[PDB]
């Protein structure tokens, strides 16, 4: 729905790297390189971001 | 006005539209191969051992 504050498997917060990840692949990175220059290293925590459905833009459409 | 009978006819022709010729090429047509997978060029150990 939106993205989790912390990755699951280990506690990183990765709740605040969805706008400057939105903001690197407007700016034309490769997903391997936008997920290794905000410092997610470990194959857990490029999960979280990489395979990430955010589900609230398409949520709030429906608003009073 | 009399409309006589006549003799039995020895032959019956049959005109029929012909066969649909240069319809199919003599070569065949098929789907190309879907491709098999590649490894991507440009892949590279991004994970470090820490410390
Ligand atoms: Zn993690």
């Amino acid at each position: 729905m939106i993205i989790p504050v912390r990755c699951f498997t280990c506690g990183k917060i990765v709740g605040n790297k969805w706008e400057a990840y939105l903001g690197l692949l407007q700016a034309e990175y490769t997903e391997g390189d936008a997920l290794d220059a905000l410092g997610l290293k470990r194959y857990c925590c490029r999960r979280m971001l990489l395979a990430h459905v955010d589900l609230i833009e398409k949520l709030l459409n429906y608003a009073p | 006005g009399g409309l006589t009978c006549a003799s039995a006819p020895q032959g019956t022709l049959r005109i029929l539209e012909g066969p649909q010729q240069s319809l199919s090429g003599s070569p065949l047509q098929p789907i190309p191969a879907s491709p098999p997978p590649q490894i991507p060029p440009g892949l590279r150990p991004r994970f470090c051992a820490f410390g």
